[PDB]
């Protein structure tokens, strides 16, 4: 049995391994790196652009740039040295050996999907390979196949409900506001509060800042008045150079904007309110269903609290006699992955490839036809 | 000695005038802004609330909202704010005391918001006379027809009204939700799928005029789908263009197959035909050679031979059909509301300030149809 | 015009307007 | 009160300090506090220790000079202090402190302290009646006489630009970008190293700048110039030396567009011009390019128009019409706008009073603002 890889490339973060494995092999940020300085003779053991780990390693003088922004690839020649590096540097696999199974969110530019598929089979020569929405992996990886995902990872917030196994398109929800956006209004009250980060390479220190410290408040209110009445929510942070900075009401205001895009200057509705509209779209047999096995995803639900609040507004939303239960398993950042490799070991699986001699009967436009 | 005043509540663009002028001499576009930016300068624009063509001239600094989605009023603090400045000094300088008002719904609407518009124009405005009307006798009025079937395809509704020799069959009346905002919104997905984003509400509005420029209806779907489609391209306000594609002519199929967008409702094409079909057989014939166009969704490139095709494939063979439709087809409802309003007959289909006291909204659902 | 003549950094012998040509 | 308000536009190379009923700036003098260069404890050396304005200028070879502000930020608060009480003093303005309310000028994204302590300053050290604290590029509109615009603030500290259309403003549309007058004179001290001039000394920092000032342009095509000989324009020292500039002259400021060139990770004036216009909605965008006001010093660079025009040109969407609004009084255009604000009627009801400000504390010079 080869086995096919499952290559997760997040907007932010791409994740790789083997199909029938429990965790991705390799999780590395998806950034390409590139010198700063160019008059200037350079130095022996260097490369002309750093890709994953090696890149954020070296920020201090790289400058980053992500290749997917809001889940659509911008640049593909960095895509394609950060996909060079999934298969050759990190898994240490031949990519004409195995399938691969990447991920798109729903509702992208078919062009995206069509380079992604032409790129796979004539430069890296895949035997075939597989493009899955997001939203139904992670249901994969939860064990269910009725409920609402709402995955929301570094550059898009997707919902997605899902019946029996039955998706319905036409209740999908997008956002753009996700990841990313928070970091960038991170970055802007850590200017209000004193601590100006303006560099690609201070970008990854106010993204591990919100990893670290961000929390979602229950009440936002309340829990303001206690920061404005009190020091309690105030929490020290190292830099890597050593200096210590406080964070405080900033904690809870960063992932705010998720239940409050008005922050952050869009006028959509926040993640509590998207789901709720993507549920109400369905019919309305199943709504009860749904309401019983909401199922967030992605990296950027990953915050405390999140869960707690998610289920407050929606049964506030909701009506009363539905039962709201939002489900957040803890290894939830990689349940993407993960199902990705369920759908990539099972058996009826293998007629749902996109075999290279279909690729070259019908081009790429097979990938419409094919995956959704 | 007061001429009334006929105001055609359309979902997307309402038309407000006088009766007896030969066109609406006040339309504007059914939506509220307001200013979403922070003001920062003395002299800035004044006010929160902006209403017709100072928010078509401002459209990028406001955010919208519309108060009639599908026929019905959902913001009715909105809706009244509307009809305020319809009577305001910028457009038909009256005062809503002295003036008779002909309002139209759509037909088969709620009984509810029939009665919070009557209460509405009652109270706030006290005006002397209220009447509800449909728009497919006020678009007979105006081509002069007493005979016909009027589909009638707005911004939110679009609806199937036969009438013959002036009789209106109630259980034969079709309507469905899915109209020209509808085909907007459609568009507006297919859009993000060709690569270009509008998410913010002001830009969709461009999204609108896009769809109103460059939009189509091929004459057969499955052909034009398989043949590959040249990339018009439209240009942005800003500037930056856009390669269309396939979405300026899979957009307005919409119309004609409801469950493109999931929606398992009957199309445009069948909405009229069940429309003649549920009618006695007696008058189909005749129904079937006077059809009547009004709404401005049915001003898209190819729309009439569409139609004419999806009735000749619907309809009994060897049957004569003719689809007539106004010249401008988007003022022809309130040119109706001007002709009806001008009667002397008029004056007894009122709906007075007492009698609305003494009944209540009894007698709007007395009086209206 | 004069008075801001006593102003140190008025910089004068310059256009007030930098624009692209008018297209009709 | 109804005295005449004091306008202070806080400028982290040049403050301009007047009355708010005069047309233009009638004082304005370096940012920067020049102590002697050496420890003097003897006596005949330069006393007082403190050189403030036309005394720094006079001794200026003696001193060590020391900017309170930088990037728009208040580094050296005490610094900071002795600059605003010496705009209230016998040689600028002539008058106490506690008479007139005051208008500043603060740069846009600052932190919320530095305003706070500013606040505090004004309020507790100076008692004045009332204060009233401003984005320069909303004053430049005022000073322009226009509602809508695009004002692109190139001060000596920080580059800005923020959109206004009609009067409101779009605070998630403004760039700010930390190179700006000395980052420019940083990098011509550094490209007159290159040439084989030494100017070590904080003193010579002045000269370096006045060099700046003086003799430097903006090539449209650097290549060209670069290529082409340059013709070594001769410069005058202070101390009566000539120096030949040479290409210099054009590479020092074209760090300012293109900054990446010393590994500077900064947007660039022009692009964060275009991305200011870019964010905000699409509607107005068209609008945004047809009223673009400069403002700030650095906009004064010989052939800084033209080169600018260029690039958003060149970024801009094609067949767009573009007007890059270059008055002649750009450098004390935000002095003139804080001006014209202060006369208004309007502006009674902006500044915070001092019993406003005991009472609700802080907050309130943070809220009342917007
Ligand atoms: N423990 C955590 N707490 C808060 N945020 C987190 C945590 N872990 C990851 N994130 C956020 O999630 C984002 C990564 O999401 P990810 O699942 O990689 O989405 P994608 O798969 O689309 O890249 C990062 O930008 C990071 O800020
Ligand atoms: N030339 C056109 N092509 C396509 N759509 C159009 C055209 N003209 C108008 N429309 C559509 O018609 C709608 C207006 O319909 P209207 O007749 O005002 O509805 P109502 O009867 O509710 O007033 C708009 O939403 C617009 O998109
Ligand atoms: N003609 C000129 N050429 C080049 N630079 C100039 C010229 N005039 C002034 N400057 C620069 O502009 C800066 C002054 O900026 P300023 O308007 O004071 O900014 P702020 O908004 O902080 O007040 C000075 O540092 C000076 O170097
Ligand atoms: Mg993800
Ligand atoms: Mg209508
Ligand atoms: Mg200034």
């Amino acid at each position: 049995d080869i086995a096919a890889l499952v290559v997760d490339n997040g907007s932010g973060m791409c994740k790789a391994g083997f199909a029938g494995d429990d965790a991705p092999r390799a999780v590395f940020p998806s950034i390409v790196g590139r010198p700063r300085h160019q008059g200037v003779m350079v130095g022996m053991g260097q490369k002309d652009s750093y890709v994953g780990d090696e890149a954020q390693s070296k920020r201090g003088i790289l400058t980053l740039k992500y290749p997917i922004e809001h889940g659509i690839v911008t640049n593909w020649d960095d895509m394609e040295k950060i996909w060079h590096h999934t298969f050759y540097n990190e898994l240490r696999v031949a990519p004409e050996e195995h399938p691969v199974l990447l991920t798109e969110a729903p509702l992208n530019p078919k062009a995206n999907r069509e380079k992604m598929t032409q790129i796979m089979f004539e430069t890296f020569n895949t035997p075939a390979m597989y493009v899955a929405i997001q939203a139904v992996l992670s249901l994969y990886a939860s064990g269910r196949t009725t409920g609402i995902v709402m995955d929301s990872g570094d550059g898009v917030t997707h919902t997605v409900p899902i019946y029996e196994g039955y998706a319905l398109p036409h209740a999908i929800l997008r956002l753009d506001l996700a990841g990313r956006d928070l970091t960038d209004y991170l970055m802007k009250i850590l200017t209000e509060r004193g601590y100006s980060f303006t560099t690609t390479a201070e970008r990854e220190i106010v993204r591990d800042i919100k990893e670290k410290l961000c929390y979602v408040a229950l009440d936002f209110e309340q829990e303001m008045a206690t920061a404005a009445s009190s020091s309690s929510l105030e929490k020290s942070y190292e830099l890597p150079d050593g200096q210590v900075i406080t964070i405080g009401n900033e904690r809870f205001r960063c992932p705010e904007a998720l239940f409050q895009p008005s922050f952050l200057g869009m006028e959509s509705c926040g993640i509590h309110e998207t789901t709720f509209n993507s549920i109400m779209k369905c019919d309305v047999d199943i709504r009860k269903d749904l309401y019983a096995n909401t199922v967030l995803s992605g990296g950027t639900t990953m915050y405390p609290g999140i869960a707690d609040r998610m289920q407050k507004e929606i049964t506030a939303l909701a009506p009363s006699t539905m039962k709201i239960k939002i489900i957040a398993p803890p290894e939830r950042k990689y349940s993407v992955w993960i199902g990705g490799s369920i759908l990539a070991s099972l058996s009826t699986f293998q007629q749902m490839w996109i075999s290279k001699q279909e690729y070259d009967e019908s081009g790429p436009s097979i990938v419409h036809r094919k995956c959704f | 000695a007061n001429q009334p005043v006929v105001i055609d509540n359309g979902s997307g663009v309402i038309k407000a005038g006088f009766a007896g002028d030969q066109i609406p001499k006040y339309c504007f576009p059914n939506y509220v802004g307001r200013p979403k930016h922070v003001r920062v300068m003395a002299g800035a624009l004044e006010g929160d609330i902006f209403i017709g063509p100072k928010a078509e001239e401002h459209r990028g600094l406001l955010s919208i909202r519309y108060p009639m989605e599908h026929g019905i009023v959902k913001d009715w603090n909105d809706m009244e704010r509307i009809w305020q400045y319809v009577y305001s000094k910028d457009q038909l300088q009256t005062f809503s005391e002295e003036h008779p008002v002909l309002l139209t719904e759509a037909p088969l609407n709620p009984r509810k918001n029939r009665e919070r518009a009557a209460e509405v124009f009652f109270e706030t405005f006290n005006v002397p006379a209220l009447f509800i009307s449909m728009q497919a006798v006020l678009s007979l009025y105006a081509t002069g027809r007493t005979t016909g079937v009027v589909l009638d395809s707005g911004d939110g509704v679009t609806h199937a009204v036969p009438i013959y020799e002036g009789f209106a069959m109630p259980h034969s009346i079709m309507r469905i939700d899915i109209a020209g905002r509808d085909v907007s919104r459609f568009l507006r997905l297919y859009l993000r799928k060709e690569g270009y984003d509008f998410h913010s509400s002001s830009e969709f509005e461009i999204v609108k005029a896009i769809k109103e420029r460059a939009c189509y209806l091929s004459i057969n779907p499955q052909k034009d789908e398989t043949l590959e489609t040249e990339k018009a391209q439209y240009y942005l306000p800003d500037g930056s263009t856009i390669e269309i594609g396939p979405s300026r002519f899979r957009a307005p199929e919409l119309l004609f197959r409801p469950d493109l967008i999931g929606e398992e409702s009957e199309g445009i094409h069948e909405v009229l035909v069940f429309a003649i079909q549920k009618s006695d057989m007696d008058l189909r014939r005749t129904l079937f050679s006077n059809i009547v166009l009004s709404g401005g969704s049915t001003l898209f490139k190819g729309f009439g031979d569409r139609l004419l095709s999806e009735v000749k494939k619907l309809a009994p063979k060897d049957v004569k059909i003719r689809i007539s439709a106004p010249q401008e087809r988007l003022y022809s409802t309130w040119i109706g509301g001007s002709i009806l309003a001008s009667l002397d007959t008029f004056k007894k289909m009122w709906v007075s300030k007492k009698e609305y006291e003494e009944d209540g909204a009894r007698s709007i659902h007395r009086k209206t149809f | 015009d004069p008075k801001y003549a006593d102003l140190p950094g008025i910089a004068r012998n310059e256009p007030d307007v930098y624009e692209t040509s008018d297209l009709p």
